[PDB]
């Protein structure tokens, strides 16, 4: 939900840690033009501890 | 006098260490994203996991 996002050549790098990582809020924006997971499944991420 | 009985403990190393080349080759993951089982089943999909 972040207002401006960084150009492709400077792309941000936002560290996750020390939280319950509920992906279920990811779906709850607009529908996506491409949701390719590699490695992992996309409807197993709530189960998963990185 | 050592090495006396070497021909008894050479047998009981080679069982010993092929036991362990026999153990360590489980954690050994040939081309396979993880070693074990649960860590691939419970993060990919049955299609993919396979
Ligand atoms: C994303 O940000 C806009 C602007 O603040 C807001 O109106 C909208 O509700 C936000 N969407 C979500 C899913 O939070």
């Amino acid at each position: 939900n972040a207002t401006t996002f960084a150009s492709v050549y400077a792309w941000n790098r936002k560290r996750i840690s020390n939280c319950v990582a509920d992906y279920s809020v990811i779906y709850n924006f607009a529908p996506f033009f491409a949701f390719k997971c590699y490695g992992v499944s996309p409807t197993k991420l709530n189960d998963l501890c990185f | 006098t050592p090495s006396a009985l070497g021909k008894l403990q050479d047998v009981v190393n080679h069982n010993a260490q092929a036991l362990n080349t026999l153990v360590k080759q489980l954690s050994s993951k040939f081309g396979a994203i993880s070693s074990v089982l649960n860590d691939i089943l419970s993060r990919l999909d049955p299609p993919e996991a396979e």
